[PDB]
Order: C-alpha cells, then structure tokens, then sequence
C-alpha cells in the first residue's frame, strides 16, 4: 500500500491547479460511480482494509456514534449481496454524505509514526 | 506448413457405432476377419488379439478351436532337451508373418509395416482416416509430382508418397452370408474389425455409461432442492437500525 | 501449549469485531416458507442483470485477442500456398 | 564403446548402428570424390569448416544423428551422391554432413574414434 | 403411515436407505440391460449367430 | 462440553469442518479447494490400484498398460478415471488460483498461505510430467528427451546434472525405473503441503467478494456450507463421468499409442494442453541458458505480487482499471497456450515474443501504476476543495 | 493370490502395498505424538511430576 | 480455537500442582565445577550398588526358565540315537 | 568377463580367454543369425543348454 500521506500530497497538487483540476476531476466522478459502492450502502472508507496497526489506531479513536453506525452499514452489505440484489434508490449514499470521516484519525496517526521512526534512527555527533 | 505435408483431412461418413447408445455391428466384425485373413495378413501382424477374445463376439467355440489348429507354437522341450512343436490353443496370441524386423523390410523394399493391433487409436482421424486411405489410390497422380522408385502416391498420406500399394479389387473375398464384395464394402469391414482390436471393451463401457449418468444427475438436481430449503431462512432475514441515546 | 501471536479473528463470542448495539434481526423458518419460490424473478431476470452489469469488462479484452489470432492466422495461411510462394522468402531468413 | 576391426567393414552400406543409445552414420568410402563436393571455396557455408577436422582418419566416414533442435533421422542413400535426406524439420546434407537445404546453424558433432591396436573404437 | 413411522425411526429410516439399496439396485440394472439391447436389436451377437443357423 | 470438543481427535474435525465460522457472503468461486481435496483422493487411490498390475522396465512398460486396458476386470475404467482426473485436477487449480487473484487474496496477513500454494503449483507440475514419462510412448521419449538436455547449459555444472538424471548416457531403462519411483513419492510430499496449508488458513480464515472485515456476521460451516459443497462435488463427477465413458481420449494425444523409439523422430512434438503456456514461454527465448531461466521465472514471479499491488482496498469488486487489465491478463494466458501448439513459422515467433512480454509486465509494471492512479482517484473525486 | 497360488500377480502386489504402509505408519505416529503433548510423560517414580521441571 | 477438556498438566507459570511456600534451592554453574567429577564413585560402585539390590528377582525367574531348556533339549538328543530307538515308538504315536 | 580385471588377471588375458567361446549376434540382412566371439561385456557361459 501506497500511504495516506503520499496520496493526499499527490493530490492535493491537482486540486490547487486550474489546469489539471480541469481535466482530472471529471474523470474522478466517473470513476467513482463506475465503482458502484454506494448502490451498497457504504461510504468509501468503510471500504479501506483494516488489519494494519496505523489502521487498528484510527478505529479506537473514532467516537462511539459514529463507530456505531459505520456497524450496521457494513452488515447491511452482506446480506444485500448474498441475495444478489441492490439496495432500493430511496437507500443509496447520495454524493453529499460520502465524506471522508476517517482521513483525520488515520493522517496524524502516520506523523506520529514518521516522527518515532526517524528519532530512533539518529546521528547527532558533538 | 504446406497441405501436402500436413496430408487430407478424412471426412466424416456415419458409422453406426458413433453415438452414445450404439453398439458394434457383429456381422462386419465377422466379414471383417474374413478380409484380415485373405488379403492382409500376408504383411501386417495382429499381435495384441488373443484367440479365445473372438469365442461370442464373431464367431463360436467350435470354429476359433479349429481355426487357431491350423498354426505352429514352440513347446517346452522333451527329455533330452530338443525343441518340439504342437498346434494351436485358445490362450495363444495371433501369429505374424514375419520372423523379426530384418526380414520384414527385406520383404518390403527396406518400408516396415507396422503393427495393425492399436492403429485406429494412433491416427489422427481414426476411423475415417483408415478407410480413406484405402479407397482413396488415384489411377494417375497429379500433373508435375515425381515420385521415387518403388512409390505409391495417396493424398491422406502426410507427403503424398507411401511404400503400399492398392490391395483392394472388387470380387476378391466372397462372403458366407452372400454380401456383394465391392471395393468400398471390403474396406467398411476391416475397420470395423480393426476397431474392435483397439477397443474390445467398447459395447460395455457406454451400458455403465448409462447407469452412472442417470444416477448421478439425479443426485445432482436433488441437491439442487436441499440446499434452497436449508438456506431459506438466512436469504430472507431482516435488519432494523435505531440509533442509541448518546451517553454511554 | 503456550498462546501464540495474536491474529484478526477469533471464535463464538469473541470474533473481534467493533461493539454492536441498537441493530435488530427477525426471520422465519424454512418449514412455514414456500418450497422454492426464489426460483423466478432472479436467473431469468436476476441473473440477466448481473450479466448485463459485468460483461463489458469480459467482452473487450476478448476481442481484442480473437481479432489478434484470427488475423495471424490468415497470414500464415497465406504464406504456405502457392500465391505466396515468394513472400515465404524475403522473410523467413 | 564399440571396436571396429580393419576387416568387417566393406564399401557401400550405410547401417544406422545404434551406439551408446544413439544414432551413426558407419561406411568406408575412397579418398578422392570428395574433393567433387566442397569444391567451392573456404567460406561461402555458415561456419568455416570444411575439411581439416572433418576426418582424422582421411579414408572412412563417422558421423552422429543427434541435430541441434531436435536429433532427427534422415534416409541412406538418397540425394546427389547417396547422402543425406532428412526431411524433418529442415535440412538436407551432403558426403560431408553440411548442409543443401535449411537454416541449421550449428555443426553435427564428429565423435572420438581412436586406432589401438590395428582396432578402431569408437567413441 | 409416513415419517415418524417410515422416516424417523433409527432402524427405520436408516434401515429403509440400506434395505432399499439392493432392492433398487436390481431392477434399475435389469430395466436398463431391457433397453440397452433393444435399441441395439439386431447386431448383437444373439441376433446373427441365430441368422447362421444353417 | 460435547464430546466432538474434548476429545483430542474428533476436535480437530470439529474445529475445521463442524464450527467453523465463516462469511455468510462467500459464493461458488469459495468451492475450487474443497473440490481439490476430492481430486488428490481420486488420484492417490486408483493410482495404487493400477501400480499392483504395472512394469516399469523399458522393454515392459508399454505393454503392461495394455494389459491393464484388456485384461485386469475393469481396468479400463480405472486409467481413463486417471488419465482424465489429471486434466480436471489441473482445471481446478487454474480457477483456484485466479480466484485469489482477483479477489486479493495474497496479501497481508494471508501472504504465507499465498507462499505455501506456490509450492504446492511446482510440485504438481513435477508430479504429471513423471508419470507421463512411464507410460513409454512415443511422446513419452522425446518430451524427456528435450526438458532433460535443457540443463546441460548451467554453467560450469551442465554435464552433471543431466547425466545423474540419465543415469546413462540417454534417456534409456535407468530414466523409466527411476520416474516410477520418484511418482509414487512426490503426491505424498503435496498431502503434507496440504495440511500446512490448511494450517495457515485457519488462524485468519477466509476473505469474502466484499473485500471488508467479515468478524460481523458469521454463520457455521455445518448445515450451511457443507450442503453447498455438495452441490458442486455432484456437478464435479458427471461432468468427469461424461469424458471416461463418452469420450476417453479427447484430452490426449495418438502418438502415445506407438511404443517409444530413439531412432525415429515424430513429426510434431507438443505437450498435454496445460503445459502448452509454459512452453511457448521456453521457446522464445533464442538462447540457451536464458530459456530455461525464463520459464521458471514465469513461476516464481507470483511471489513479487504482495510487494507490487498498491493499492489500499483489497479486491476487484470496485476497480474499474483494474477489472479491464485482469482480462487482458488472462486472455493473454489463452494465446500463450495457442502458440505453444503450433508451428516454429514466421507469423507466430513475434506473436510468441509480445506475448510472453505481457506475461512479465502484469506483475512488474502494470500493477504498480494502475493501483497508485485509483488512489489518487477516489481522493479526488471525494474530498471538496 | 490373484489366482491360484502364489504366483506373478501375488508379487506385483505385495511390493505396490509395500510402498504405501511406511506411510500410514508416519501418520499414526503424528496422531501419538498429539495424545502424548496433553498429557507428558511419567517417570520412574510413577507419582505426579508438576512441582520439578525442565525444558 | 476453543477451549477443550481440561488435562492434567499445565505449560510454564501454571503447571498445576499443589501451592508451595518455604523450600529454598542452590546451584553453581558448571563453569565453576571440576570436569568429570562423577565418574569415579559413580558405575564402579553406585552401579554395584543398584545391582545388587535388584538382581535377585531376575536370576530366580532366569534360572528356571533355563533349567526348563536344558533338561528337555537333551531329552530329544536322546530320543534320536541308537540307545533311545524303542522309546521313540510308543511316545509319538 | 570383466569383473576379472585387475583382481586375478590382466587386460591382455582377458580378453584372450573371452575369445575362445561364441555368442549370438544380431542378425544380418536377411534375418538369418549369426555368431560372434567374446567380448568383456559378456557373462561366463555353462554347459548346457536347457
Ligand atoms: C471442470 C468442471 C468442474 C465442475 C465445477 C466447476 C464450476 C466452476 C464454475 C465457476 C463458478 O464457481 O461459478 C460461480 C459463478 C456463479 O456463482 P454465484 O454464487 O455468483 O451465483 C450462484 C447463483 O446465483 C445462485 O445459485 P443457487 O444457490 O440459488 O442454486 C444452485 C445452482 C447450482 O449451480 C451451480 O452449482 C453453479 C456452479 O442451481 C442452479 O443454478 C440451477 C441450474 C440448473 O459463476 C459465474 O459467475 C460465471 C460462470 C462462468 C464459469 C466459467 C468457467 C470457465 C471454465
Ligand atoms: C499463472 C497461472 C495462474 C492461473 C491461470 C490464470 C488464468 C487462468 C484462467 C482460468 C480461469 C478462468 C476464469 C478466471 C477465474 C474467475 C474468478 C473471478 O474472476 O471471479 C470473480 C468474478 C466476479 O464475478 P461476479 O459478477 O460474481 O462478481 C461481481 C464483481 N466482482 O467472477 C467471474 O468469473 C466473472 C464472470 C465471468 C466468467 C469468468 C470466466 C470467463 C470465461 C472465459 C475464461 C477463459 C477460460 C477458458
Ligand atoms: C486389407 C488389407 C490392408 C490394410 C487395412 C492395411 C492397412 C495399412 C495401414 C493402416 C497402414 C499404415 C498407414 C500409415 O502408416 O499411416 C499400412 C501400411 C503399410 N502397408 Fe498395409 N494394409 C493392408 C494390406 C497390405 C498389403 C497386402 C501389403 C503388402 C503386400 C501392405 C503393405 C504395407 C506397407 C509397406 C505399409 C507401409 C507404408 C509406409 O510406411 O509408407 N499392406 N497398411
Ligand atoms: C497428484 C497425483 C497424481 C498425478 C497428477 C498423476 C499423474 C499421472 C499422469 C498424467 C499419468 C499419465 C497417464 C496417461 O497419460 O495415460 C500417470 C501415470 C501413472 N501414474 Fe499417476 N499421478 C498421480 C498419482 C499417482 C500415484 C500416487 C501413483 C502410484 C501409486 C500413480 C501411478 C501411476 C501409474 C502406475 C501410471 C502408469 C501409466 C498409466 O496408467 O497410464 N499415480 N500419472
Ligand atoms: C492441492 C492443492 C490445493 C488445495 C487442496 C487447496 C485447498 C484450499 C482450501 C480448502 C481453501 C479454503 C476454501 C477456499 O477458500 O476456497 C483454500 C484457500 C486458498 N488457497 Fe488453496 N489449495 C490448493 C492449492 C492452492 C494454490 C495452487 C494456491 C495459489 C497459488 C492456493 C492459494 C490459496 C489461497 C490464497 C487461499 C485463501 C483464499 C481466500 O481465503 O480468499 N491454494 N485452498
Ligand atoms: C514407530 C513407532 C513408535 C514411535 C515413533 C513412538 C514414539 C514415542 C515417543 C517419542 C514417546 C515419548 C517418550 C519417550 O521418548 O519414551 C513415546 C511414548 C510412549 N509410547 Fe511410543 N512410539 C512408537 C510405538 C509405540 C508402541 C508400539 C507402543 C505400545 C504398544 C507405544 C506406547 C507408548 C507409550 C504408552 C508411551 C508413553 C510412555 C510414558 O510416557 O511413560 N509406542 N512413544
Ligand atoms: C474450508 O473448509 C474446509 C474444507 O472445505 C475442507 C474440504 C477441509 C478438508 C480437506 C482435506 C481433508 C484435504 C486433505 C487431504 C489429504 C491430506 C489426502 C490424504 C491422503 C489419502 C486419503 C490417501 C491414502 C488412501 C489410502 C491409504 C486408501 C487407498 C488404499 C487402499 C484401499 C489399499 C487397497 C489394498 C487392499 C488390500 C484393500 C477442511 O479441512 C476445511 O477446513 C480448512
Ligand atoms: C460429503 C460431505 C460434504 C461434501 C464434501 C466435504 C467433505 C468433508 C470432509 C472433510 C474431511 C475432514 C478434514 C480432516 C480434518 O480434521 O482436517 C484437519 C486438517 C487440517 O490441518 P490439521 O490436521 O488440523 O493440523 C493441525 C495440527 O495440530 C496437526 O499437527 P500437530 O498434531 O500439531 O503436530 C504434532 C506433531 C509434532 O511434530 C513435530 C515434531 O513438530
Ligand atoms: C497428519 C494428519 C493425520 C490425520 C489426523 C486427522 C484427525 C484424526 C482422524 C479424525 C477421525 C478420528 C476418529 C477417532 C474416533 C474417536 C476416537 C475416540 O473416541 O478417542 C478415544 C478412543 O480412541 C482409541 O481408543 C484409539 C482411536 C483409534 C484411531 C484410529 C483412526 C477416547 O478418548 P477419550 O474419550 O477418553 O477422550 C480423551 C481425549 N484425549
Ligand atoms: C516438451 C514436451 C513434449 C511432449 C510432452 C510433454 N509432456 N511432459 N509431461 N506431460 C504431461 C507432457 O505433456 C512435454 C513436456 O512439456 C513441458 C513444458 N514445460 N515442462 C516443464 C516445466 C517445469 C518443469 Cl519442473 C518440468 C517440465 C514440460
């Protein structure tokens, strides 16, 4: 995996552009509702992989309503597929809901990682 | 490569032991025999055939006893040590016209012909290509070919040029039951005899075909209806979500 | 023996999920339900969706590789008949 | 290895003798007809090699059947002089063993023959 | 009667699936070898051995 | 506690089979390794009863498979039930394997489980070439003959490998006598890969189409799977039933059927259909030494994919780049297979080398940047700036 | 036999039956190796030996 | 997994014997001690001492067990010469 | 015969000693059979034949 923090250099430089804001940004939204996970109910970052201990950090943090909720999205996801169904358009996440709930419990999590790492590795002389 | 390389392609003319529920035709296994006798065991071995596997296919008891009476087998030696002979039995395999490897290409111009036991399985056609093969000589070849010294051309062959020649004349056999013996009834026969050399066990394998087909398809669909009545409650379970009063 | 290092699953009663709370389930027995009822509205129509959905994903690089066989296909056709006698030279060495 | 006397080889007959699991080509033949053959020149061939390791032994012929690809066979007694027509996957050859016909880029190896004692053997 | 006095009992149920076995096992095969050389009739070896009754 | 749970015997089957907990999502692709079992136990089994009837000296070994063919009392049945299960093993392992593939399955922390399944793909292929090798036709001899004399190009140690794998100085009696022995042991060392590989799976168990934690919603694997398991268990052996009764030598060749000769070359040499991939990798390679390389590098680069995906979701389920290049991948696997059964002719050696080109540049090249654009995708498409 | 006394086919199969038992007797030695590893062994003393261990 | 059914050994820190309190214990390292102290006062004596504690209850079962051989193995020799040829009759049948 | 070598004989002797019996060859042209003397290959022979 790449990382948080490389993604969000990578791009954030698209989006303070107006040239290639221009271009890439509409094949983004195409992108996104050719992936069809919301047609599932879930938000993007219900999708992110979980076992990694930067990963297992940022899900204690987060607080109990939402930790709560993100439960039942996921369970609501199973039992849609095993049925070979999708959900009812009354149930879908319209494109306003889907934000990113988990990007600042898993971006300082990785600063606090970097900067342990390259503290334990020094060379400070006299 | 080129088509003349590679050979023909053999047709497909209609056996009557194609299909599924087919049967060999034990008449031309008989007539089939008859042709191996007379006009091709002159050159061509079939020594993969035991006697005794002809007794209730083509012909009877009393007939394969005097027919295998008729050749000469080694026997263990008498009490001095020297070699001794004795007729033809049951248990024995059907003999070869030809002592060793040596004296059969010195018969046929250096070409050795080879064995006739598994041949309709070692050939890319199978039994069509047997049968084109035979009936399918031409009376001139093609315009600007040449061909070697002692040659033979036949297009199903890959080159077009064999060391065998045509063997295959109308009237040459005559048949017991009276079939007219033409070019191309001759040669439907051997290969239906021929067949059968491969493949002995042909007519009982596609009747335990048959039984474990049906008993397995309907195992098959049975599991079909258990596993829908044993899955029936999970496809259709229900969820409800209410959120919690928030000071836990 | 001793535990060993520690995994991503558990068994019943300590999987290792988040803490639930405020979800509720109901279902029915397979003996008051109709015997085989999902057997239509779902492969005549069902199955006719998810095919409908994932197919272009299948269909195009598919053709892409059959155009590219039955093309080179022709050539070498060519190249071993008569017409095509003296393209065999030129080319092979 | 096979020893071969200097009296049970006569002049023209080509035997295919299996040695050491193995395919030869075994025949005496006169010192003088293939000066007929590669009388081209030096290197108008792929690699050039014409006659000072062809034989060690001027006055017989020796050479194996294993090919580069594949170890194909060819007929005896069959081509210009009686050589080499091995329709395989490509070439034909001559007296020599090189080629007519065919890409063929490597050499068909001669074995180590040896002469002890008035006997010849080979390999 | 049916299940609890054909299907449920141990001696039954189970004692009906292997006492069933053979009795099945016979007339599927004897009903099968009926058909096969019926529709195969006339070049068996029964039907031309009879034809060289001469 | 229930017996089936104290016990130290019938716990070990209660663990794997009985109370197993498992993801109440998977679907049919989750069938291909119980499926699997069944075909080593078919295989295993009417091996042992065709080796009480088999001679494996050369000048015995072709004729004593015709004497199982038409003597032993249906011995016909149990070699083509072996000689076409070899083909359905090797089908399900090819569905295996891509299903792992597609849905993530090797990557962390299942990156063991995906290093024991590559071990167990060598030694399958090992395991068929063998007792090919024992039937003694005439594709029997020149198959060996041509993999055997590719290691006489190892440098500085050529003429000894092969010559210790001879025991001679060509493929003779020494070669046969030897592969026999090697193919009754080789299919006891993949049992025990086998149960190490289930050893791996069972401390994080499976994946599911979702890609997603599975700790949620679990159901066991008794009553529920195991009757699902047996749905495609009874489809398994009629589709089988139907080739060695209907059609027994489709998925073969006929020039096994001439015994085998060292002074005869046959007119075209091409292996069983689930080698033809691998050999068309060998023979674009116009050296030597660097061909026998790349054809086991074509097996020991599905090691290199934990390191090369770089992606932060597991699966294909919502990927749409990485959906139309997975079907490149395997179409490309289908033309490989194509041109290893034809000729050495002058469309098909470029065809061969472009190919064998895409094989090397999924894993290297096509994964790496394809997997890095759809992160910076779905952060662009979402965050509002 | 695969006959009537002990002939060809007793010997082709007695040596098929030879290669394969070596190998049922490893996997009963891997099952008495697990009823072994719940329990430990005894001692000649013949009392319980959970107070004075070793590894 | 689960748990199974309890045994009756432990692993390390909870072995399950009894609870102890009061016994103390002592030890030097082998680096400390003179090598091959034990080798004298060990088997030239120790071993002469734990043979002749048991020893009696295997030379007893020995012993008749060796008699029983011996007196009917000559017995046979001479039922098979020239002297013991009318006792051979009588005694087989 | 070769088994002899270097344990109660030489070479030369040998191969003398292996001379002076016959063995059956491969057959020639016609497939007639033939004889041939001893070589160190071969295996000591015995009086009779059966
Ligand atoms: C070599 C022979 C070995 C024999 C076993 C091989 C089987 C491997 C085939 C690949 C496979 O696993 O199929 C999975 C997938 C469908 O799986 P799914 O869970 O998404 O949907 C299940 C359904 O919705 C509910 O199926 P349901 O549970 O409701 O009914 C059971 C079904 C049984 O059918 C099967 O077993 C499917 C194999 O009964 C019927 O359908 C009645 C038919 C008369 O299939 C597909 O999506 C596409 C299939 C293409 C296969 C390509 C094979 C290339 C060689
Ligand atoms: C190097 C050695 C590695 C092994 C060999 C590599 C390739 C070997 C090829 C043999 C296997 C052929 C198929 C590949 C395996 C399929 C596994 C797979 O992709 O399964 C998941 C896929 C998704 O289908 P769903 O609609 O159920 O899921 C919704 C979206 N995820 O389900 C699907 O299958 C999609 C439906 C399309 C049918 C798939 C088969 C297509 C038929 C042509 C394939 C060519 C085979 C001759
Ligand atoms: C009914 C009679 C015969 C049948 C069915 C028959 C069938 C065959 C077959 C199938 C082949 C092999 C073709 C191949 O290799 O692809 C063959 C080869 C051959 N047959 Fe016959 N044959 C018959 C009679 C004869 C006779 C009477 C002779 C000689 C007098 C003969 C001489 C040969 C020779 C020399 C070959 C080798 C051809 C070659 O390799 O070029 N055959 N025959
Ligand atoms: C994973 C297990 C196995 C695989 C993949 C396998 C594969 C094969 C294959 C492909 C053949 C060639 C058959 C043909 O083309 O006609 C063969 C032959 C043979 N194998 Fe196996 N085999 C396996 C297990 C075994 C075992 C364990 C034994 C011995 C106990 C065995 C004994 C034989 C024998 C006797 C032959 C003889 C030739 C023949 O029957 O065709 N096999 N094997
Ligand atoms: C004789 C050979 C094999 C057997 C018996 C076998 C058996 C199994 C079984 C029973 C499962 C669990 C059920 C399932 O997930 O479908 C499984 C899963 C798996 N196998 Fe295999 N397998 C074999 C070969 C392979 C190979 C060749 C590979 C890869 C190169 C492989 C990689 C995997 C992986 C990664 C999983 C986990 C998939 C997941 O949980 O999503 N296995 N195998
Ligand atoms: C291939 C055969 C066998 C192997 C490899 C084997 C191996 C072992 C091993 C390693 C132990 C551990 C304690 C020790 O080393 O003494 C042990 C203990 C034991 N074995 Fe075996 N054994 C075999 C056969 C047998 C047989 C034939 C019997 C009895 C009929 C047996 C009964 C036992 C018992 C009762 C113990 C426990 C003794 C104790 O803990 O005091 N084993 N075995
Ligand atoms: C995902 O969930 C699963 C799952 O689906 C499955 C199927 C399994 C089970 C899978 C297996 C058990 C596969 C393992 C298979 C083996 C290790 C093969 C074992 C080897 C054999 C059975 C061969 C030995 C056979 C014999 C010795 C009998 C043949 C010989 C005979 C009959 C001798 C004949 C002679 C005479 C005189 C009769 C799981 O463990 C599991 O949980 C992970
Ligand atoms: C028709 C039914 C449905 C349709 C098809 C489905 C078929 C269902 C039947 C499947 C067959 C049952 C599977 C058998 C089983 O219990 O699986 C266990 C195998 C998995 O591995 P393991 O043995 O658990 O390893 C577990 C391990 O404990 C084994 O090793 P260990 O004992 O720890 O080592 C001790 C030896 C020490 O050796 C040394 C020296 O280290
Ligand atoms: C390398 C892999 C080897 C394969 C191992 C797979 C798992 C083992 C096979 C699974 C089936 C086991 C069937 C055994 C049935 C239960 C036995 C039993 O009741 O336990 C025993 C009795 O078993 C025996 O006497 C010998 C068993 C012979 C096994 C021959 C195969 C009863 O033991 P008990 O009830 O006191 O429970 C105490 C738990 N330690
Ligand atoms: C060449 C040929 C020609 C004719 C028949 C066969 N052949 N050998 N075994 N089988 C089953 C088969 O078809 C073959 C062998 O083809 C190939 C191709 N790759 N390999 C291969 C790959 C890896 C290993 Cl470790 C061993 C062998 C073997």
């Amino acid at each position: 995996p790449q990382s948080f923090t490389s993604i969000a250099r990578i791009g954030d430089y698209i989006l303070k552009s107006p040239v290639l804001s221009k271009l890439c940004v509409p094949v983004a939204n195409q992108f996104i509702n050719l992936a069809g996970y919301k047609k599932l109910g879930l938000k993007f970052d219900d999708l992110i992989a979980e076992e990694n201990p930067i990963m297992q950090t940022a899900l204690r943090r987060l607080p109990e309503d939402e930790s709560y909720a993100r439960a039942y999205r996921i369970i609501r996801a199973h039992q849609t597929e095993l049925t070979h169904h999708l959900l009812p358009r009354n149930e879908w996440i319209k494109a306003q809901e889907d934000v990113p709930y988990l990007l600042p419990y898993i971006l300082e999590a990785e600063a606090a990682a970097k900067e342990k790492d390259e503290l334990d590795n020094i060379e400070v002389s006299k | 490569m080129t088509a003349a390389e590679h050979g023909l392609h053999a047709p497909a003319y209609a056996w009557s032991h194609n299909g599924p529920f087919e049967t060999f035709d034990h008449a031309s296994i008989r007539r089939g025999y008859q042709v191996y006798r007379e006009v091709c065991a002159a050159c061509h071995s079939l020594d993969r055939v035991a006697w005794r596997t002809l007794v209730g296919v083509s012909h009877t008891n009393e007939e394969v006893r005097n027919m295998a009476e008729e050749f000469e087998y080694d026997d263990e030696p008498d009490e001095q040590g020297n070699p001794k002979k004795r007729p033809g039995k049951l248990s024995d395999y059907i003999p070869g016209p030809y002592p060793n490897e040596q004296a059969a290409r010195a018969a046929n111009q250096g070409a050795l012909p080879p064995d006739l036991s598994l041949i309709v399985k070692a050939r890319h056609g199978g039994c069509d290509y047997i049968f084109s093969l035979l009936t399918g000589y031409p009376d001139e070849p093609p315009a600007g070919v040449a061909l070697p010294p002692g040659s033979n051309y036949n297009p199903y062959f890959p080159g077009g040029s064999i060391a065998m020649a045509r063997v295959l004349f109308d009237d040459m056999v005559e048949y017991e039951d009276g079939t007219p013996a033409t070019t191309s009834q001759m040669a439907k026969d051997v290969t239906t005899f021929l067949n059968w050399c491969a493949e002995p066990e042909h007519d009982e394998r596609k009747r335990l075909g048959l039984k474990t087909v049906i008993i397995l398809s309907s195992l098959y669909l049975l599991s079909i209806w258990v596993k829908k009545f044993k899955w029936a409650g999970i496809k259709t379970r229900k969820f409800v979500f209410n959120p919690p009063k928030p000071r836990k | 023996g001793p535990p060993s290092g520690k995994t991503y699953m558990g068994w019943w009663g300590h999987m290792g999920g988040p803490k639930q709370k405020g979800i509720t389930s109901y279902a029915v027995s397979p003996y008051a339900q109709k015997p085989l009822q999902g057997i239509f509205h779902n492969a005549v129509f069902n199955s006719f969706r998810r095919f409908k959905s994932q197919f272009l994903y299948v269909l195009i690089p598919a053709g892409i590789y059959w155009y590219w066989w039955k093309n080179g296909n022709e050539y070498n056709e060519f190249l071993y008949s008569k017409a095509g006698r003296e393209e065999l030279e030129r080319v092979n060495v | 290895k096979v020893e071969v006397n200097l009296a049970a080889i006569p002049l023209g007959k080509n035997v295919v003798v299996k040695w050491q699991g193995k395919p030869v080509f075994i025949r005496h033949r006169t010192p003088h007809e293939i000066q007929e053959a590669n009388s081209v020149d030096m290197s108008a061939l792929k690699d050039p090699q014409t006659d000072a390791d062809r034989v060690k032994d001027p006055q017989w012929l020796i050479m194996l059947g294993i090919c580069t690809h594949l170890g194909c066979v060819p007929i005896g007694e069959a081509g210009d002089f009686g050589g080499w027509f091995c329709p395989c996957h490509g070439s034909h050859y001559d007296i020599s063993g090189r080629i007519r016909k065919g890409p063929a880029p490597l050499n068909l190896e001669i074995p180590a023959y040896e002469f002890d004692g008035d006997k010849v053997i080979v390999g | 009667s049916l299940y609890k006095t054909f299907f449920k009992r141990n001696a039954v149920f189970v004692g009906t699936i292997f006492a069933g076995a053979f009795v099945f096992q016979t007339v599927f095969d004897t009903a099968i070898t009926s058909w096969y050389e019926n529709h195969n009739k006339g070049k068996l070896w029964k039907d031309v051995k009879a034809r060289i009754a001469a | 506690m229930a017996f089936r749970k104290s016990n130290v015997y019938l716990s070990l089957v209660n663990s794997y089979i009985i109370d197993s907990p498992q993801p109440s999502s998977i679907n049919y692709w989750w069938n291909m390794g119980s499926l699997l079992g069944l075909c080593l136990v078919i295989q295993i089994v009417t091996g042992i009863f065709m080796a009480m009837h088999y001679s494996s000296n050369i000048e015995l070994a072709f004729s004593s498979v015709e004497h199982i063919m038409r003597d032993v009392h249906n011995g016909y049945i149990l070699r083509y039930l072996h000689a076409n299960g070899a083909s359905f093993f090797f089908m399900v392992m090819f569905m295996h394997m891509a299903k792992g593939l597609y849905y993530g399955s090797y990557r962390s922390p299942r990156v063991t489980l995906w290093n024991v399944g590559v071990i167990i793909f060598i030694l399958t292929i090992a395991t068929a070439f063998l007792g090919y090798c024992c039937v003694y036709g005439q594709m029997s001899h020149w198959g060996a003959t041509v993999i055997t004399n590719l290691f006489s190009a190892i440098p500085f140690v050529g003429n000894d490998i092969v010559s210790w794998l001879w025991g001679g100085f060509s493929v003779s009696n020494p070669t046969i006598q030897r592969f026999f022995a090697l193919h009754y042991l080789v299919p006891f060392i993949i049992a025990a890969m086998v149960i190490m590989h289930l050893m791996a799976l069972h401390i994080h168990g499976s994946s599911n189409p979702l890609g997603i934690t599975g700790n949620l919603d679990r159901i066991p694997m008794h009553s529920y799977f195991i009757f699902k398991d047996l749905v495609t268990v009874f489809l398994f052996m009629l589709i089988l039933a139907l080739f060695v009764f209907y059609s027994p030598n489709t998925l073969g060749h006929p020039d096994n059927y001439i015994p085998g000769n060292p002074l005869v070359t046959p007119a075209s040499i091409v292996p069983e259909w689930y080698l033809l991939p691998f050999y068309a990798i060998l023979r674009s390679i116009p050296d030597k030494l660097l061909g026998v390389i790349t054809m086991f590098a074509a097996i020991l680069v599905l090691l290199v994919l934990p390191f090369t995906d770089r992606s932060v979701v597991r699966g294909n389920t919502f990927k749409v780049l990485s959906k139309f290049f997975f079907f490149i991948f395997v179409f490309n696997f289908v033309l490989l297979g194509q041109i290893g059964a034809c000729h050495v002719e002058v469309p098909y050696v470029l065809m061969g080398q472009i190919a064998t080109f895409i094989y090397f540049a999924y894993f290297l090249i096509i994964v790496p940047v394809i997997s890095t654009i759809e992160n910076v995708l779905f952060y662009i498409g979402r965050v509002n700036k």
